[PDB]
């Protein structure tokens, strides 16, 4: 039971770090999604081809923004899955401690 | 002396006419392919015209101006600001989009269902749309500056309002479509008649023998009518298939183009109504051409 | 009668006149030879009777119904009653004999089984039942002529017209073809044979002979 | 035995064949109209393609090379890289855009009057552009790519036909061109064949007697060759007239559109050199189709 | 000689044999009748001679040159030497008589003046010079047959072949046509007439008679 306690502390620290990362990434994703909502640029509403602009450069900006969004969501899913798995294992460890007790 | 039922003779004639196409493979196949292509091209032109018309109608909005409030702004504050803006003169109308309505609009797009669910509480800024009373660009700029300085907003977005250019492009496309469609319809109508004339000339001996016997004119005429109808039906079906195979490629190309920007677009294909009208037009054209050509060439054949 | 003329005369566009005041009467069951010279009006008469060309002067009565100005829409019904045999034995080489003989019936849109039985009966009557499924190319000349006669007579015509049916056959087969026509006449089918062969007509004097000479018909 | 010379017989045959078309005015006029329309379709399509290509070339033909620096590179290293690029040859003219400037450009593009907030200063990476000092496009591009790779630049987006790309121009345009060319070839190569087959059929007895007497095959064939050549030539002339009429029709519509944009433009008809190519194509197709179809159909006609 | 056969025989695709071991020889200037029955091989013989259909067993010599396997490119040159007359008097109804008779010359691309003089001579010889500018429709049957003979003989053929030229004419005109053929033979043109009319051949026994019976040629 004593050994499990140290593992419990390590799991708690990992969970705290994961929660901090989740909050940070949630804020980042929220702001990025809001920026996309602002800069939709839908074609069917005649929002394309702004006059007298570097179309290639603006397209590159949009593509980079979309790629960053995809990477951010992928990382968020990865970290959330890892945190959920650790929490499930941590809860099981507590259940195992109950059996020992 | 028993006679077959009225429908039975017509069905037998139709089956015989369909079977007749196998007599001469090369000519029939080539004419059918040309008919299919000439009926497919106007379909694609009309499809492009309809897409352009739909886009132009969508762009018909009178340069509506969008206003974004701060995400943390209280709901009663937003309501008060909307009421004040409505009270203010030079504003035709005010439309308020709630944060969750905007969230639904954003979720309509692909790839956003997962992120919204993953986020604990998605919070889009309250987007408000104000339609200027005067369409003048100077007035639009002045109103945008005033709204930005109103001290209750975070950003302001304005539209392009390029109605004239799209109207001119639509007019040009309409003229081109009408001209090319007329040319193709005339070409396909005339091509059928020539093949029917050649077929009639091919079996001169049989027609002479039948007219020498007391055969009626309608009996001689029916097989050519049904051959023309089969030509029309097969051509129209092939044209519809080609139109589908072309619209898939065009949709792919337009999606690739719009992918350069983060937004996406899809083409509106021809509806279920259009296909039926296309088949009807093909059948009507084929039957009329076959009837006129065959009858005119048949009047000039004597039994002896 | 089966056909009657009243001072009928035909004048061609060129100005040459094939027929001039020709008048004869046919009673049902009779047979005639309609002899003529190299010119005369034999072919023109056979064309007039079946309404291929209209007359100019007189009137024509088929069964008491005027055929002088028959509307063009009623010609097929008239022709359905008349069977025609030609020297050329017009046959569709592409199709089979059973198809050639069955064309008059199929024109009326008759059921397949009745067509089969009637065509078999006609071919057996003319002695060509065995070769009902062969092409006309394989048949010899006499067989082709007999097939033509069968095709002409399949539809129970009231009047049968022959236009020098024995042009392309030697006298040996001429006798057989004439005997076949005689049998058909015995069956009760009116016939008006047309030939310029004086020997053949002189062979059998039973049937009334009409001589056509430079557009005039002596009827003796 | 006196015999006509080589050229006299050919000239007589040409004149006689041309005169023969008036025996059946309607049959030989409908085929001419069909050929004219079928050949004018691709001509008008090519005319529009040439006009739009000329417009695209006319609008602007400068040369500029853009290089995108990696986001990882920090701000101080930007000045060092700028100095290094300036020092190296062929890099005389250089412009640098700060990430804030890029954000301002993006905000302007979307229609915002002022830079959009809640995007931070790390939205976009820094971008540099280098003018082409060396006229050698290939060598300059290779040198720029090598330099960018050496410096670790994530991407090197040299100016090129991004719009053309490998999606629209690579596939859709080629497919449309191939389809139109195939339609032109089949429609012309088909109706010419059928008309000559019908003409040969109408002269069955004459051809039989001619073969029986001992006429050579070439003598039988030549009149139809010349008839097909005349068909092709007249069809090409009619197609040229039709394209000219179409240009006259579209002049006003194009003028209305061109006026609105800065570039004043006028429709240009087919060049006088192009007309010769059109006529050559018409006569070539006519002659080839006539020869092939007439010979094939004339094989199966025995003297008796 | 003008033509010679060496055990030539023809077998049709169906399996019926028109000719079996037929052998005869013609010397320049002679005339023959080639009598046969309704079947036999008269028409097949006339088709073989002018190379319309090739033989199977033997060999054919025209003027010492083998015609058994003549290449298809040389057939027109051979046919230019042979004139052919048919029972149907094949004529182009659209064109004029002067055009119909002038076709063999125009095929060779001869100058217009020589064509005119030669055609006038031929039409005068056949007695149709007066109606040289009329259409064949207006002419009577005998005139049409004479026009056909003139068209056949215009090009000075070495051998003239007639395929029952008197099928569609009564004996009165048969005599005239036969006398015209006799005159042409006197001129020095070899002829091989073909007919099944025993009376006509028996009328004039001067010319050697070849009887064709079921594909066998007795030559007596
Ligand atoms: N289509 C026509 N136009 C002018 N005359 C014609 C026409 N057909 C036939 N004739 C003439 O009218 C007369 C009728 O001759 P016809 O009865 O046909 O002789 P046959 O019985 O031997 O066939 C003949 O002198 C013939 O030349
Ligand atoms: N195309 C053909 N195919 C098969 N057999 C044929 C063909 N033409 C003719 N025959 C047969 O070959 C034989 C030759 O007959 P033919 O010489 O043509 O008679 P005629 O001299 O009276 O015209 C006949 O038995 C005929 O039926
Ligand atoms: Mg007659
Ligand atoms: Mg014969």
């Amino acid at each position: 039971l004593e050994n499990a306690n140290r593992n419990i502390a390590q799991l708690n620290s990992n969970i705290q770090a994961l929660e901090t990362q989740k909050q940070q990434q949630a804020d980042k994703l929220e702001r990025l999604l809001q920026t996309y909502y602002l800069t939709k640029r839908s074609l069917t509403n005649g929002q394309f081809f702004h006059r007298s602009a570097d179309e290639d450069r603006i397209s590159q900006y949009y593509q980079h923004l979309a790629k960053s969004r995809a990477q951010a969501i992928e990382a968020l899913e990865k970290t959330q899955t890892e945190l959920n798995s650790n929490q499930k294992q941590r809860q099981t460890e507590r259940e195992q401690i109950e059996k020992l007790l | 002396a028993k006679t077959d039922s009225f429908l039975a003779i017509h069905f037998k004639q139709a089956k015989a006419s369909f079977a007749a196409l196998w007599r001469r493979p090369l000519g029939n196949i080539l004419t059918l392919a040309v008919i299919s292509m000439a009926l497919a091209l106007p379909a694609s032109l009309y499809l492009l015209s309809k897409n352009i018309a739909s886009v132009a109608e969508r762009v018909a909005e009178p340069s509506q101006l969008s206003v974004y409030l701060h995400i943390d702004t209280p709901e009663p504050r937003i309501i008060v600001l909307k009421d004040d803006l409505e009270r203010r003169d030079e504003i035709a109308k005010v439309k308020y989009i709630s944060p969750q309505q905007g969230l639904d609009d954003l979720s309509q797009y692909a790839g956003f269902e997962q992120a919204i669910s993953l986020l604990d509480n998605a919070t889009l800024p309250a987007v408000l749309v104000v339609t200027p009373k005067v369409d003048s660009r100077e007035q639009i700029q002045t109103l945008a500056k005033a709204l930005q300085a109103e001290e209750g907003v975070t950003d302001v977005r304005m539209d392009e309002d390029w109605f004239a250019r799209l109207d001119a492009i639509r007019h040009l496309a309409t003229i081109v479509v009408i001209s090319l469609s007329s040319l193709m319809l005339m070409s396909v109508f005339l091509i059928v008649g020539n093949t029917l004339r050649f077929n009639v000339q091919a079996n001169k001996e049989e027609i002479q023998t039948m007219k020498l016997i007391g055969a009626t004119d309608a009996y001689i005429l029916r097989p050519y009518l049904y051959s023309g109808m089969w030509f029309g039906l097969l051509g129209a079906v092939a044209a519809w298939l080609l139109t589908a195979l072309m619209t898939i490629l065009l949709n792919g190309a337009v999606e690739a183009l719009a992918q350069l920007y983060d937004s996406r677009f899809r083409l509106i294909g021809l509806g279920w109504d259009e296909s039926l009208l296309l088949l009807m037009l093909g059948v009507f054209l084929g039957c009329v051409a076959a009837k006129v050509s065959a009858k005119r060439h048949l009047k000039e054949i004597e039994p002896v | 009668g089966v056909i009657r003329f009243q001072q009928v005369s035909k004048a061609y566009r060129g100005g040459r006149q094939a027929l001039q005041k020709v008048d004869f009467h046919l009673r049902r069951g009779e047979m005639a030879f309609l002899g003529g010279h190299s010119g005369a009006g034999k072919s023109t008469l056979l064309k007039l009777i079946c309404a291929i060309e209209r007359p100019t002067d007189g009137k024509i009565s088929f069964n008491g119904h005027d055929i002088t100005r028959i509307p063009n829409k009623d010609i097929p019904f008239l022709r359905r009653n008349i069977g025609i045999v030609f020297q050329d034995h017009r046959l569709l080489m592409d199709r089979s004999i059973y198809d050639n003989v069955a064309l008059p019936m199929r024109i009326e849109s008759i059921s397949e089984n009745e067509i089969k039985r009637r065509v078999s009966a006609a071919l057996d009557k003319t002695g060509l039942l065995d070769k009902a499924r062969c092409l006309p190319s394989q048949l010899s000349g006499g067989e082709q002529q007999r097939v033509g006669i069968a095709r002409a007579v399949v539809n129970r015509p009231t009047l049968l017209l022959a236009d020098e049916p024995t042009g392309n056959l030697d006298p040996e087969l001429s006798s057989r073809v004439l005997r076949l026509f005689e049998e058909f006449n015995r069956a009760g089918v009116t016939i008006l044979l047309a030939t310029h062969d004086i020997h053949l007509v002189n062979s059998r004097p039973q049937y009334r002979h009409l001589e056509l000479n430079q557009g005039f018909l002596s009827e003796v």
